[PDB]
DNA sequence: TTTTTTTTTTTTTTTTTTTTTTTTTT
DNA sequence: AAAAAAAAAAAAAAAAAAAAAAAAAA
């Protein structure tokens, strides 16, 4: 499941990489897509909670391919 | 007498004797009808009482009857239900007919027998798990079907006649599957010819079906396996050649000679004798709701139906709970509410046939939630179909010519168009698509109606279809910076007969993205998955859905039908020089700058959207409210479809007509 | 009562298709083929119970072989009746059947061959276990089978063996059918081999509690 | 017999008592069609109810047994007011007001019971022959014998009449009298078809003065008793339910072969002389066609003309020239052009509306079929086959295949169609 | 590139007739 | 010895119409 501070960096970062993309290429799938690579890096440590360091991960991942 | 405790031991090491002794039989009766009279729901209301009330007014013939009610209270008569139906029927459709004569005496004179249909049986099996347990049980068996005898008389109560003795035998009950067969006198002692007893006899209907199992059922790349059905009287042409339906009914077997001689071991076949239908065309909604039909209301559901029509402000609710966790896009979320109300069909001394369907075109960059949209209009919609892009054929989204396998006569089947009629048939990527394939529906579009003239059979079909589609500009992404025309492929021909259009159109904005993902993380958090507790469950359902919906969506399903299905609105009075006005200046502003093609056939949508929202106030006279509002979309369709450079201008000089 | 079955497995040798002769009919054996066809799991008839017409007695526990058999003689020596009977489908017994098609194998076939095949039945708790395209391996008992159109089966739907195709002119007289039983009458009974089949081989959940119960 | 002989009586009562105002009007349309050589007779249910409630309710319960009753009565008339004897039997015709019932409402409960329905014929049949007087003779004793026989449903005797064998008895084919027998398939008003459901058909029979009176197209309104025959489809018990066809009404005046003869009365032709008379005669003709429509005067003219048409000539070295008018209209959308065609299907007492999307070169002009019984070949028509003599409106023609729009080429000028397939060689004619 | 072109693929048996020659059955 | 009932005996197949693919080009 998703935290109180996850939500909130999840949503920062959305923001940011909106803005760094200017809406060609990034959109709410991407979003979607963080949220999915946030809980499967989750499933990896066996958590049923994830922190804002698996979205920054998640983050990462994203941008290294962008 | 028996009691109730008494019913659980059993004897003769068999519950079919157990149950047709006339001791039993007697306590039985006694039982179902003090369940029939005395249930009663959380609210404190009987159920069946209101239904045996709307029984005779509808003068049907059938009782539905819920699992769930007689197996919390009265278990022992659920599991005899369970295990031997024939003769625990036989007992209750009795009873129903006695308790129906306590409201309609001399109901007789109408129908002779009240029939019983069970709903909501617990536990479904697939064709591919049927196996010799299951003989002589009811059960529950999800399919397709496939193909239809048609209906034929069949008797009822066969009698014999023989000419030596001149006997006439008693009445025999026929087995529907299984011949008469008698040999024995009781009076000529002896063999001798026996005739049908001409004339003088009663029928009843019957038919037969073949149900194939459903594709999603199926394993990935194995064959499918087929059963026969049963359909007796009152539940002929229920279903119908292409639908997908779940039946209740008895699992028997019977002997066949052929099957014994090909096979070479001696086997039987199997058939089943439906009890009751329930249509799954297009329908997700099925984990959870009870009975046979979703879109069906009791009395008090059309009180409340009319107790919050009266509201103020019943259409902003209406257009608020059209697809909740949708972020934004209220134009669309009006068209489509506008689309699944409807309009108004007219005929004008016989002569003259008017269209009332609203159809919707959605046209936007990738990632805007039109697809789920779409999917969300199948699920409320009544009737609905899907198709997309380059799955769908000429003939696939219209009548197909077939050669008859038992018959050998060419015949006419049915397709997208026509399995959608009175509903909604939905097009995902429209832009995606042969042009072939996409000119067929053109006649559907407008005239409702498609023609065939193909091997000797010259007909005209009825389609009283409504169609929204979704397409991408091309590109991929809307140019703001060029008209229309050239944003598309589609020609005038079919740009004219859709009556909504809907730009979308993304765009960098900081503060709308932070919304918008706001909204959307919100709503995952909200999906995660992770008294009685099956109320419970309900409950806590029900807390969900109160933030994002002002309305539940069961409610608003059986409101849209019935409002589809009982109101008509009129056009008395209403301002005509505004409506002439607004089109003469529409028609003005395209030639002279513009490529959205405006004719006749775009100032008839103004009225059909003005009888749309009279519909939503389940109103029967349209008001200078819903006109106004109609001519408000319409102007605002029209005005976010130009160029940036001459949209503030049309804008300004389209203002002076919605000033409310 | 229930109907036992008993499964026997871990035969010494296996046999091919080919292998198969008249002299094992009746022998327990074991072989192996890939599976091309699967049928419906129908019913069999196992114990039948019968009335008779006018005493209403009640027979049952009637064998069946092939065909579907009637009882003779009324259980009261009293009675006179040779026929004439109604099937109690409630009281009697039925089994699973099922009807598989095998053929050989990729390496079995010869290096220019029509492939051979059989008809192996599979019955009671065997059903379904063999999935077509799969290789498995089959063991019970080698029988042969009659043609029961022309050991008089009851019904007139048999209709002394209607035909849509033509049967082959070369085995026209060369399939050798008995003959002198009256049962048949002037009628040649014929027999084919098939395979039987008792036990089969095959030779080519996110819910955290349930999960931890399965490992050691 | 006893019984009967009364109910015999109470008809010849009705027949001969009948009177409103000053005239018999029973007793005087028996002797009309007696001279111009019609054995029928034709009676409204409304007098019937009239004269005697019971005699109605006697045939309203059981008609297939006391109709032929009332058949032998107006014969029994007739021979009196007629003859102080090569009359057959006569035929009653029934017209009837009451409500209509569609074709998906008949059922089980409609058993032995005179309805009233309209619908769509598709097909006709060819003639056949039904036995009425039968003359008979054994194999052995060889002695003259006679069987009479009604329609409303026999076979030889099984035995002998005074070793000889079972059932022997040969017909004597000579002088031996026969009628007139057909087959009609109906079809539901395509308006009146349920939600979802393609239309369904029904098998109807009609006799002697009966038959020869409808063509395929037509609406119809038919007045008959709904009845099962036995025959033969794996249902146990089950029958295929039929209709024994009492009384036609038909909208389009043309018979089977169209006489091209006045069907008209003199009140109408009266009528008709004194509108052609009229000197605004063709702007009323042309505000007439689709009211509902602004504008487009010359359009509707033009469609005046070809629903009139032209005059055909025949020379004579054997050259014929068409006399009927073609029209396109090519255009832009939201114009009115679909809304036209279907107001001229309406008018036009023969038409047929078609899409060029949906047809096929074969649909069009004529195809070919396979008899499943006979195993040969024949032709059946279509719509330019069915649209003999009237008019043919094609909707979307610019969507037609290639293929497909080139097979009118012969009948649009030539009116004919050329079929040359299957062992089969014909022209057919087909003026539209 | 989206238009036209092209092979091609099941579609088939459900019905018939009165003799003539066989088995049962009073 | 003389009746009433009950099946065998089918065979056959080309010729045409409609619909969906897998190769050709203005
Ligand atoms: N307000 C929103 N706007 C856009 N997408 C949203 C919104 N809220 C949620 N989503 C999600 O964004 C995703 C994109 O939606 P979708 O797949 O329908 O886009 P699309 O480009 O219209 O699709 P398609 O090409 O299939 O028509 C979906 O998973 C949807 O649930
Ligand atoms: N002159 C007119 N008078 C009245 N109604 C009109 C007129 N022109 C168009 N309409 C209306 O416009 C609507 C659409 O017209 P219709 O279906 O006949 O179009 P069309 O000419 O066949 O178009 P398309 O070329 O797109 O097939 C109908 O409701 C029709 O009544
Ligand atoms: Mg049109
Ligand atoms: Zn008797
Ligand atoms: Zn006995
Ligand atoms: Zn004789």
């Amino acid at each position: 499941i998703l935290t109180k501070e996850a939500r909130s960096y999840l949503v920062e970062k959305y923001k940011e990489l909106r803005k760094d993309d200017a809406s060609y290429r990034i959109t709410v799938r991407q979003l979607e897509s963080m949220i999915r690579l946030s809980e499967a890096i989750a499933r990896a440590n066996c958590v049923d909670e994830i922190t804002p360091s698996f979205i920054a991960e998640a983050y990462d991942l994203l941008r290294q391919s962008i | 007498e028996l009691t109730l405790e008494s019913l659980s031991n059993v004897k003769a090491n068999s519950y079919s004797e157990w149950i047709t002794q006339p001791n039993v039989s007697r306590t039985i009766a006694r039982e179902l009808k003090s369940f029939l009279l005395e249930y009663t729901d959380e609210t404190g209301r009987s159920v069946y009482g209101a239904r045996i009330r709307t029984l005779g007014e509808m003068n049907s013939e059938s009782l539905e009857v819920n699992y769930r009610h007689l197996a919390e209270s009265k278990a022992i008569l659920a599991l005899f239900l369970a295990k031997c139906p024939e003769e625990m029927l036989k007992i209750f459709d009795l009873v129903a007919m006695e308790a129906t004569e306590l409201h309609y005496p001399d109901y007789a004179r109408i129908h002779s027998e009240i029939h019983v249909r069970i709903s909501d049986f617990p536990t479904i099996y697939s064709l591919r798990e049927l196996r010799e347990s299951n003989l002589s049980s009811l059960v529950r068996v999800t399919g397709v079907v496939t193909r239809r005898t048609g209906v034929f008389p069949q008797l009822k109560y066969v009698k014999f006649n023989c000419l030596k003795c001149g006997s006439i035998l008693g009445p025999f009950f026929q087995d529907s599957n299984e011949e008469i067969r008698i040999s024995f006198c009781t009076n000529c002692k002896s063999k001798g010819p026996f005739r049908v007893n001409g004339e003088k006899t009663v029928y009843r209907n019957y038919q037969r079906v073949t149900l194939q199992e459903a594709p999603g059922t199926v394993p990935p790349g194995r064959l499918p396996r087929h059963r026969e059905v049963i359909l007796l009287a009152d539940l002929v042409d229920v279903s119908k050649p292409g639908e997908e339906v779940e039946v209740t009914g008895i699992y028997k077997n019977n002997y066949d000679g052929n099957l014994n001689a090909k096979n070479g071991f001696p086997v039987f076949a199997t058939i089943i004798e439906a009890n009751s239908i329930k249509r799954r065309e297009g329908n997700t909604a099925n984990e959870g709701e009870e009975g046979l039909d979703v879109f069906s209301w009791t009395e008090e559901e059309e009180r409340e139906f009319r107790k919050i029509s009266r509201d103020r402000g019943i259409i902003d609710k209406i257009i608020s709970s059209m697809a909740p966790s949708i972020y934004g896009h209220r134009d669309i979320k009006t068209a489509v509410a506008c689309s699944l109300f409807g309009g108004v069909p007219k005929n004008v001394n016989g002569k003259h046939s008017i269209r009332g369907d609203i159809n919707v075109l959605l046209l936007g960059d990738p990632g805007t939630a039109k697809s789920q949209i779409l999917k969300y209009v199948e699920k409320t919609a009544h009737r609905a179909v899907f198709a997309t892009g380059q799955g769908a054929s000429a003939v696939g989204l219209t009548a197909s010519v077939r050669k008859d396998p038992i018959t050998k006569e060419w015949t006419l089947e049915g397709g997208a168009l026509v399995l959608a009629d009175k509903g909604v048939c939905l097009i995902d990527e429209f832009d995606k698509m042969n042009d072939q394939d996409r000119t067929s529906i053109h006649e559907a579009m407008e005239q409702q109606s498609i023609s065939i003239s193909k091997a000797g059979i010259v007909t005209t079909l009825q389609a009283r279809c409504s169609i929204i589609a979704a397409a991408n500009p091309n590109g991929g992404r809307y140019n703001s910076t060029l008209p229309l025309a050239q944003n598309v492929s589609l020609t005038e021909p079919i740009l004219s007969r859709f009556d909504i259009l809907c730009v979308v159109r993304d765009l960098v904005d900081e503060e709308a993205d932070e919304r918008l993902a706001t909204f959307v993380v919100d709503s995952h958090v909200r999906s995660h998955p992770e008294l009685n507790a099956r109320q419970r469950r309900l409950q806590r359902q029900r807390k969900k859905e109160e933030e994002i919906s002002p309305i539940p969506q069961e409610l608003l399903m059986k409101y849209i039908h019935y409002a589809r299905t009982k109101i008509y609105p009129k056009l008395h009075q209403m301002d005509m020089d505004k409506v002439s006005r607004v089109y003469a200046d529409l028609r003005r502003e395209s030639i002279s700058t513009g490529s959205f093609p405006i004719t006749v056939r775009h100032l008839e949508s103004i009225l059909r959207i003005a009888e749309s929202f009279a519909k939503m106030r389940l109103s029967e006279f349209v008001s200078s409210y819903d006109l106004d509002r109609a001519i408000k979309v319409v102007v605002d369709s029209f005005v976010d479809a130009q160029k940036v450079s001459v949209r503030r201008q049309l804008r300004r000089s389209f203002a002076i007509y919605t000033l409310g | 009562e229930r109907v036992f079955q008993i499964s026997f497995f871990n035969l010494p040798t296996v046999h091919r298709i080919r292998d198969i002769r008249s002299e094992k009919i009746g022998s327990l054996l074991s072989i192996s083929g890939t599976v091309t066809r699967t049928s419906e799991v129908r019913p069999e008839l196992y114990k039948a119970s019968f009335t008779c017409d006018m005493c209403r007695a009640i027979v049952d526990n009637v064998e069946q072989s092939f065909k579907y058999t009637e009882p003779t003689f009324c259980p009261n020596p009293s009675c006179e009746n040779r026929a004439f009977w109604t099937l109690n489908v409630t009281r009697s017994r039925f089994l699973d059947w099922q009807k598989v098609r095998i053929q050989e194998n990729a390496n079995e076939i010869p290096t220019g061959s029509m492939p051979r095949t059989l008809d192996v039945i599979l019955r009671g708790d065997s059903v379904e276990r063999a999935k077509p395209g799969d290789r498995c391996k089959f063991t019970g008992v080698e029988i042969v089978v009659p043609d029961v159109t022309q050991l008089g089966l009851p019904g007139v739907k048999p209709s002394s063996t209607l035909d849509t195709r033509g049967i082959s002119k070369t085995t026209e007289g060369l399939n050798s059918g008995v003959t002198g039983l009256r049962s048949l009458g002037v009628r040649d009974l014929t027999y084919k081999i098939s395979f039987l089949a008792c036990h089969v081989i095959s030779i080519g959940e996110r819910d955290q509690e349930v999960f931890l119960n399965s490992l050691s | 017999d006893d019984d009967n002989t009364e109910i015999i009586k109470s008809f010849k009562n009705f027949i001969l008592e009948f009177r409103l105002d000053s005239q018999f009007i029973y007793r005087d349309q028996l002797r009309n069609n007696i001279l111009v050589k019609n054995y029928s007779l034709t009676v409204n249910m409304e007098h019937l109810i009239g004269y005697n409630e019971d005699i109605y309710k006697k045939l309203s319960d059981e008609p297939s047994d006391i109709i032929p009753l009332f058949e032998t009565a107006i014969t029994q008339v007739a021979k009196r007011i007629s003859i102080l004897n090569s009359l057959p039997t006569f035929q009653l015709i029934l017209n009837s007001n009451a409500n209509q019932i569609p074709l998906r409402d008949l059922d089980s409960e409609h058993v032995s019971k005179i309805v009233r329905l309209s619908g769509i014929i598709i097909s006709t049949s060819v003639l056949s022959s039904r036995a009425t007087y039968l003359s008979i003779m054994c194999r052995n004793c060889r002695h003259t014998t006679s069987i009479t026989i009604n329609n409303f449903n026999v076979s030889l005797p099984r035995s002998c009449l005074s070793n000889c064998g079972p059932d022997p008895y040969i017909i004597i084919h000579e002088s031996s009298k026969f009628i007139d027998q057909q087959f009609l398939k109906l079809q539901e008003i395509p308006e009146l078809v349920p939600v979802g459901e393609m239309p369904r058909n029904l098998t109807m029979t009609c006799d002697r003065y009966l038959t020869n009176k409808v063509i395929p197209g037509t609406r119809v309104t038919i007045v008959g008793i709904y009845s099962i025959y036995n025959s033969k489809g794996s249902g146990v018990a089950i029958r295929t339910p039929y209709i024994k066809i009492l009384g036609i009404q038909s909208d389009v005046e043309t018979s089977s072969i169209w006489n091209s003869v006045t069907m008209f009365t003199e009140e109408e032709e009266e009528e008709f002389l004194q509108l052609s008379r009229n000197p605004k005669l063709y702007e009323i003709l042309t505000n007439s066609i689709a009211p509902s429509i602004f504008g487009n005067e010359d359009i509707k003219k033009a469609i005046v003309c070809l629903l009139m048409g032209g005059s055909k000539k025949i020379l004579p070295d054997g050259m014929r020239l068409r006399g009927d008018i073609n029209v396109l209209l090519l255009g832009d959308p939201g114009t009115a052009k679909s809304q036209l065609l279907k107001f001229v299907e309406k008018v036009s007492p023969i038409a047929v509306y078609t899409s060029g999307k949906g047809s096929s070169a074969a649909g069009l002009t004529a195809s070919v079929q396979r008899d499943p019984m006979t195993r040969e070949f024949y032709l059946e028509g279509g719509a330019m086959v069915l649209a003999d003599g009237g008019v043919v409106c094609i909707d979307e023609f610019d969507k037609m295949r290639d293929e497909d729009r080139v097979a009118i080429h012969e009948a649009m000028e030539q009116q004919t169609i050329s079929i040359a397939k299957a062992g089969i060689t014909t022209v057919l004619n087909s003026r539209t």
